């Protein structure tokens, strides 16, 4: 009915972690 | 001697986030693309030979072939995703590199139509994915010999399946394998641009995260959503 | 209904300019690469279906696939050309993007070895070239439907040949067709850099000239040389 | 024995003609 952005929320967490870890 | 895939590897069930939004929604497109990417990688992790290679090797493998795996999944899931509707909406936000992206979209449309016209089934898609996953052609991999043997088993198992299931269609196996080169005519950089970069996403960087995630919480959230 | 290729299409005879020079000679490498390029294109012109398409369409086809045709010819002619000796000499003039060219050279070496290990014969090479030549995947071509039918005939004729000639090698056809994707992992831009650009050569621009040249004077000069 | 650069000589002619014809 209404989208839950489950995969986008995981990707946001993964991106955030990878940026911290490198550069 | 033993088989690469089992009947368990045929299951490939994508859950779309909702019915198609009324208007262009980039978030809906990327969420749907991201679910397909996660499913493709979680499917690869389900193969015993993949798990046996260990984390370093199996991260390198996915980093090398993710766009081919993802594109086979686009063709397999074209109806479920309403892919024709999604590609049209991108062409319009585009038209209202530019010409690279347009040729890529055209290649993706032609690929998806070529697979539909052949009625590629769930078994054939699982074997085609295994053949692209265990390609020894990529310069990164370290253990070419073992990956080559896994790819040879996928080829043999696909031929046995096509001969048993489509005995009257003498030429079917050859027809299916000559689709595989089309995947390498499509740039991973442009796939990333078309479905991801925008929502700021390097697939190469998040692949290790997707390969290590616990799928129970993720699948509960996907299935338990309205 | 009628066949795409005949036994006449098996002949693929490259004449090297001389024995290997003592020292690195870029001119010798490019002359040898240029003879292979000319032979690949003169071979394509010998196919009735290719001639039937007309000059506009058959120029577009070669412009789209010349690097794949050329690379199959490198694998077929690897012994005649002493290709292993040539690639080594390039790596050294290189080593004494740079790393793109190195990965490309590695891909070319692995491709050539994969074809040698399978003992690909003259018939199998002619059909593999016809399958890459009549690929409907390229965005330029205008007459996809007819090119698709020519590619389907090449596939059917290769399967009949492999079944008749290698009846005890059940899996051979599948093994050969899964080599074709490797050709699309190699950039035409880098092939052009490695064997041509230097001697200042755009292959896209000279393709129409090679397709229209009279081959009698050329072949007389090749054959009548010391 | 000694190389004759037949194919290079054709390519030199083709390049020369294409440069005249365009640009």
């Amino acid at each position: 009915q209404q989208p839950t952005y489950v995969a986008l929320s995981y990707i946001n967490r993964f991106m955030t972690d990878a940026a911290r870890r490198e550069q | 001697e033993g088989p690469l895939l089992s009947d368990t590897h045929v299951t490939f069930k994508l859950t779309m986030p909702s019915p198609m939004p009324e208007y262009l929604n980039v978030h809906y497109i990327c969420e749907s693309a991201s679910r397909l990417l996660f499913l493709s990688m979680h499917w690869a992790r389900s193969i015993p030979a993949f798990q046996a290679l260990g984390q370093d090797c199996n991260t390198s493998l996915v980093r090398a072939c993710w766009n081919e795996l993802f594109t086979l999944g686009l063709a397999q899931c074209a109806q479920v995703m309403s892919l024709s509707t999604i590609l049209a909406a991108i062409v319009n936000h585009l038209q209202n590199r530019i010409k690279q992206v347009m040729e890529h979209i055209w290649k993706l449309q032609e690929f998806c139509n070529s697979m539909a016209k052949l009625d590629i089934d769930g078994y054939e898609y699982a074997y085609l994915k295994a053949i692209v996953l265990f390609s020894p052609d990529h310069p990164g991999l370290t253990s070419t010999s073992q990956i080559e043997k896994f790819q040879e088993k996928a080829q043999m198992e696909l031929q046995d399946y096509v001969q048993k299931t489509y005995s009257e269609d003498t030429y079917r196996l050859a027809r299916i394998l000559v689709r595989l080169p089309a995947l390498r005519l499509m740039s991973s950089n442009i796939t990333e641009e078309l479905f991801f970069t925008g929502l700021n996403v390097s697939i190469d960087s998040i692949i290790p995260y997707i390969l290590k995630m616990e799928t129970a919480e993720y699948n509960g959230q996907i299935t338990g959503a309205s």
